[PDB]
Parts: C-alpha cells; sequence; structure tokens
C-alpha cells in the first residue's frame, strides 16, 4: 500500500 | 556521456548485485529516493529554480525549492534529510529506510553521512553517470518535463505552483511504478554489459  | 570501460563495469557490478540482493531479500519497499533538478522559468541568464524531491513506492515524502540566501552544501542537504525523515515518520504511521541518491558532492560528504548514520539510513550502491538507474530522474523528472512543456513562469512562486499541481495530479500508484522499474532496468544494464540500454 501507499501513503494515506 | 560516453561511458568508459571502468564506468560500464561499475554499472554492471552494481546492477547485477542489486538484482540478486532484491531476489534474496526484497527491499524495494524500503527505498527512499531523490534527485535535484533545475526547473527553467521559460520552457518553450535564463531564470531557474532548483527543486529536490524525495519519495518512495508508497508516495511523495518531501520536496523543497532552493531559496535566496541558501547554498547547495552538505550542511544544507543534511538539514533536508532530517526534515524529510520527519515527514516519512508521519507518513509511515518496519525495517529501516534505504536511500538511493546520486554522487553529487553534498550527498557523499559530511555532515550528510553522519546524519544518515544517526537516523538509521542505509545508502544503496549507485554507479556514476547513471541517471537511467536513478528513479527520480528516469521516472519523476521525465513526466515533469512532459508537464512543463512549454509553460512560462514569471517568478519562483509560479514555478512552485506548477510543480505543486504536477505532484497533486499524480495517481496513488505513480510512485510505485518508478521504484518497481528498477529491477527491469538493472537487468537491461546487465544485458547490455554495463552500457546504456
Ligand atoms: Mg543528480
Amino acid at each position: 500500500l501507499y501513503f494515506a | 556521456h560516453e561511458l568508459t570501460e571502468n564506468q560500464k563495469n561499475r554499472r554492471f557490478e552494481v546492477s547485477s548485485s542489486l538484482i540478486l540482493r532484491n531476489h534474496n531479500e526484497p527491499f524495494l519497499d524500503r527505498i527512499v529516493t531523490c534527485d535535484e533538478k533545475w526547473i527553467l522559468y521559460d520552457n518553450r541568464h535564463p531564470k531557474k529554480v532548483m527543486v529536490t524531491i524525495w519519495w518512495s513506492a508508497a508516495g511523495l515524502i518531501h520536496y523543497s525549492f532552493l531559496n535566496p540566501g541558501e547554498t547547495i552544501t552538505s550542511e544544507k542537504y543534511a538539514q533536508e534529510i532530517d526534515e524529510m525523515n520527519q515527514k516519512l515518520q508521519r507518513l509511515q504511521l518496519r525495517k529501516g529506510p534505504i536511500l538511493l541518491h546520486d554522487n553529487a558532492r553534498p550527498h557523499v560528504a559530511q555532515p550528510t553521512l553522519q546524519k544518515l548514520n544517526e537516523l538509521g539510513y542505509e545508502v544503496l550502491p549507485h554507479p556514476p553517470y547513471s541517471p537511467d538507474l536513478l528513479p527520480t530522474n528516469y521516472h519523476v523528472f521525465k513526466h515533469l518535463n512532459n508537464f512543463l512543456q512549454g509553460k512560462r513562469f514569471h517568478n519562483q512562486q509560479d514555478a512552485e505552483n506548477a510543480f505543486q499541481e504536477f505532484v497533486e495530479s499524480q495517481s496513488t500508484d505513480f510512485y510505485a511504478t518508478g521504484i518497481n522499474q528498477l529491477i527491469s532496468r538493472w537487468q537491461k544494464c546487465v544485458d547490455c554489459n554495463g552500457s546504456y540500454f
């Protein structure tokens, strides 16, 4: 996953 | 640049070693990477502003523009790494980060090296004359060049605002693309015996  | 035999050898050695390292123990997810670029005011002496962008596969971490008064020194780059690291710490809310950056003098001098050691950063081997192996350059900057063609800024603020719109334009997987391409680019480098590819 990727940054909020 | 016309690569010498020693330069191709270094590219081949680092490429081959990094592909095997990642196969043995994948580390792409821990990479933080960066580069500097001069952004011209007129994209159709000439005014320009330098930007430094820091990012990982997860996304944008930090970027900054070189301001009046400021000098492009290892002292300045150390302070930038500290600020970047605070942002990464907020954004990551487990193995330590690995910085991939080129051999520009500030990157490889004190007190940059001590800052990296103090904050727990490994530095990834990177061969000279290899922007094709530096993701900020082959990925982010390539797409930024496309974006700036062929705009005209009046001041530093307009140039900053266009970089901001560029960054904010990108989808959530954009960064991962650049990072993940490393494996294929290391291999192409090996395939071409350390030459460009
Ligand atoms: Mg550079």
